[PDB]
């Protein structure tokens, strides 16, 4: 669930 | 402010040095000092601000997650009572994280957003506002939580509305905004379908515009598109 | 002390949590608080103290090296003048590093070393004294430098004398002391031949004693022996 | 010169 990638 | 006596240009120079040295707390303090000079930030300077605080809060978030997991396990049946220390130390880290988020939000409110008229700057800052409310939401418990979640949502939505009107679908700021708002939907707002729809639509509209781009712009846009794809693969 | 109101056992518990969270500045502050309770430290607690400060000073040393290299390049012929900022920021990092070293040395002097009677504890602390004077030496300029170098040397030599009399040649503390004193010789004291001799003699005497060890002790000793070998390969 | 390994 929390493993989603946000902008680097 | 401890940086009030230092020249703006010297603060920016030292922020860059701090980045090279992986001294991100220093980098953030230099950039806060630069913002507090009162002048608008250039594109490069906005990126320095973002990188600095992202790295500081990222370390705090990672630490919080470690401590929260230990605390949750302590509260299972059959777990031996160990006293207040895990909760206390989780709370310490949490309070420091909230403080960094409040500092960033304060810079945005006084007065970065109100002075930002160009789409690139306004979208950048509104995305940051959404991001730092999102980090507050990750640690919030209650309906306190509800108002924080709504603040994140509102900031992201205003940024999205501007970006769709004013920027091409391949613009990296627009793409990173959509990526982060999709994560908000999935992780915070309990809206996985909205998250998936947004990531898909964003990817597809960017793919259709890549033909307009130079080699270097193509590389910048496709990097972020890959992150959208990675999330879609995790989520579907 | 900010930790004066917290129980000793709670400080130790929180140091362990901070290690798991990779919060090494917090870990160090907890362990400083524990030392200042005035009781001697157990083996485990000595290791927590060491790990905490090693990680803090290690980040500072790495940052200092980055900044020193930029400063040296600025002073080459043909380099454009960029003002005082690189020197100032190197000096800031340097002063913070020196402060951490002075804090550790102060704990050792008040009163860890004087209360340490067993060989394992006394050697441990004297090695730490040598190490933190070595880190001071890395950034020192002058004959100020000479007295710092001599302080490191003296601490290491007292530790070596005890370790040779009281500990087997495979003991991990003894091995790590010899490793670090060899690095002192090579990097600080301009004595590469002494460094190589020490590393060789230490490796060979440990190899001859491995037959006495359990499987788990063998693993602990051979790990450090490999570092001696790695240095010998770099240096020869 | 400075690449020598110290105790971990
Ligand atoms: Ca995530
Ligand atoms: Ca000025
Ligand atoms: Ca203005
Ligand atoms: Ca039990
Ligand atoms: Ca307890
Ligand atoms: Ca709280
Ligand atoms: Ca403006
Ligand atoms: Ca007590
Ligand atoms: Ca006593
Ligand atoms: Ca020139
Ligand atoms: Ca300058
Ligand atoms: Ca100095
Ligand atoms: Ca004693
Ligand atoms: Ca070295
Ligand atoms: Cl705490
Ligand atoms: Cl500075």
């Amino acid at each position: 669930d929390r493993s989603g990638y946000s902008s680097p | 402010g401890a940086m009030g006596s230092m020249e703006r240009a010297s603060l920016i120079q030292k922020a860059k040095l701090a980045e090279q040295a992986e001294r991100y707390e220093d980098m953030a303090a230099f950039m806060k000092g630069a913002v507090e000079k009162g002048e608008e930030l250039s594109c490069e300077e906005r990126n320095l601000l973002s990188v600095a605080y992202k790295n500081v809060v990222g370390g705090q978030r990672a630490a919080w997650r470690v401590l929260s997991s230990i605390e949750q396990k302590s509260n299972e049946e059959g777990s031996e009572e160990k006293g207040p220390e895990v909760r206390e130390y989780r709370e310490k880290v949490e309070t420091e994280l909230q403080g960094v988020c409040d500092t960033v939000l304060g810079l945005l409110d006084s007065h970065l957003i109100k002075e930002a008229g160009d789409a690139e700057s306004r979208v950048f800052y509104l995305k940051m506002k959404g991001d730092y409310y999102r980090y507050l939401a990750e640690v919030a418990t209650g309906d306190d939580k509800k108002r924080i979640i709504d603040s994140a949502r509102s900031a992201y939505q205003e940024a999205m509305d501007i970006s769709k009107k004013e920027m091409p679908p391949t613009n990296p700021i627009r793409l990173g905004l959509a990526l982060n708002f999709s994560v908000f939907h999935y992780e915070i707002a309990n809206s996985p379908e909205e998250a998936i729809s947004l990531a898909k639509t964003t990817f597809d509209e960017a793919m259709a515009d890549l033909h307009t781009l130079s080699e270097d712009s193509y590389k910048d846009s496709t990097l972020i598109m890959q992150l959208l794809r990675d999330n879609l693969t995790l989520w579907t």
